[PDB]
């Protein structure tokens, strides 16, 4: 099926520059006009622009067409984000689209650019020990910028799963806890395994969580 | 640019409740205008394209209508796994705008938290920090009060709390308060217990542990 991944976000200082990328599978990207869509924490989505296949037509909003450039690589089917000097108004999810039909039929899962003068932090991770119905969990504590992403023994274990909103400490970093609740027979038999990833620090942690 | 406007920006319903949501164009746009659906922490996702088709896998309660400058999304019976955002967006002129959204929520009945406390682990305390954890799982309303005592006391700070969104499956929140202390004042105390408060309790519920046990 059509797959869209983006890459290349995380942190960037007030007026840097960053280029995003969205590697993609499952279709003729050569044949398909590519675009770029953007949405602020707890706001609506926001048009960038759009390239067609030979890259001889590029649109952009009027209002964003100095602080992105939009390319392409057709033999790589890799699409282009170039963001120059940012501001804090562009602190936001990019979202590479496939323009069909026009509509926006398939979406990536987004890449969040944080713009801050603040410094990267990898978090620690620590287990939340069960002790008909059982819950345990992990703790991932102490990270900047965000988002981190927790799963379940690879990705295998999804119901009962309650992943929370990071929370800003005094100190100025993100701190988040996950929960599941299974059944309390499983405990001493069923293996669980918390799946943390923060990739602006590129930290990749497996905690196994027993009672 | 053409100004897309939604109404209602925001609504609560019944499973089992007919939905309509409007989107105006600033101008007429002919039958170029689309739909999308996002669901708390997932990626937009398209439901209808050209006012009315629906695109491959998507529900069939779901329909579009309209032409010009006013069109109309129905969700003929609501259901858990509708609780999400919907976009409406034209495709007619350059540069391609949105609606501003539709927050759709879920009204349900009364439902008690199953509440869960989790003392610091043995790895935390080791660089010389303790985390106690409260869990508040599945109710319903949102509304819910957690208070933390220490040997009885009640503690007057280092906690904070967080809160999900409308789970898709039975329209529940859950909650989680972290009191974060140094393993010195930790040391200090033996009973830690979380008192819950909400509409599903006939009395407030207690969770608690001796530390060390």
């Amino acid at each position: 099926e059509v797959q869209l991944v983006e890459s290349g976000g995380g942190l960037v200082q007030p007026g840097g520059s960053l280029r995003l990328s969205c590697a993609t599978s499952g279709f003729d990207f050569s044949r398909y006009w590519m675009s770029w869509v953007r949405q602020a924490p707890g706001k609506g989505l926001v048009w960038i622009g759009e390239v067609n296949p030979d890259s001889t037509s590029i649109n952009y909003t009027p209002s964003l067409k100095d602080q992105f450039t939009i390319s392409r690589d057709n033999a790589k089917n890799t699409l282009y984000l170039q963001m120059n000097s940012l501001r804090a108004e562009d602190t936001a999810v990019y979202y590479c689209t496939r323009p069909n039909y026009y509509a926006m039929d398939y979406w990536g899962q987004g890449t969040l650019v944080t713009v801050s003068s603040a410094s990267t932090k990898g978090p620690s991770v620590f287990p939340l020990a069960p002790s008909g119905t059982a819950a345990l969990g992990c703790l991932v504590k102490d990270y900047f910028p965000e988002p981190v992403t927790v799963s379940w023994n690879s990705g295998a274990l999804t119901s009962g799963v309650h992943t929370f909103p990071a929370v800003l400490q005094s100190s100025g970093l993100y701190s988040l806890s996950s929960v599941v609740t299974v059944p309390s027979s499983s405990l001493g038999t069923q293996t669980y395994i918390c799946n943390v990833n923060h990739k602006p620090s590129n930290t990749k942690v497996d905690k196994r969580v027993e009672p | 640019d053409i100004q897309m406007t939604q109404s209602p920006s925001s609504l609560s319903a019944s499973v089992g409740d007919r939905v309509t949501i409007t989107c105006r164009a600033s101008q007429d746009i002919n039958n170029y205008l689309n739909w999308y659906q996002q669901k708390p922490g997932k990626a937009p996702k398209l439901l209808i394209y050209y006012t009315s088709r629906l695109h491959s896998g998507v529900p069939s309660r779901f329909s579009g209508s309209g032409s010009g400058t006013d069109f109309t999304f129905t969700i003929s019976s609501l259901q858990p796994e509708d609780i999400a955002t919907y976009y409406c967006q034209q495709g007619s002129t350059l540069p391609f705008t949105f609606g501003q959204g539709t927050k759709l929520e879920i009204k349900r009945t009364v439902a008690a938290p199953s509440v869960f406390i989790f003392p610091p682990s043995d790895e935390q305390l080791k660089s010389g920090t303790a985390s106690v954890v409260c869990l508040l799982n599945n109710f319903y309303p949102r509304e819910a009060k957690v208070q933390w005592k220490v040997d009885n006391a009640l503690q007057s700070g280092n906690s904070q709390e967080s809160v999900t969104e409308q789970d898709s499956k039975d329209s529940t929140y859950s909650l989680s308060s972290t009191l974060t202390l140094s393993k010195a004042d930790y040391e200090k105390h033996k009973v830690y217990a979380c008192e819950v408060t909400h509409q599903g309790l006939s009395s407030p519920v207690t969770k608690s542990f001796n530390r060390g046990e």
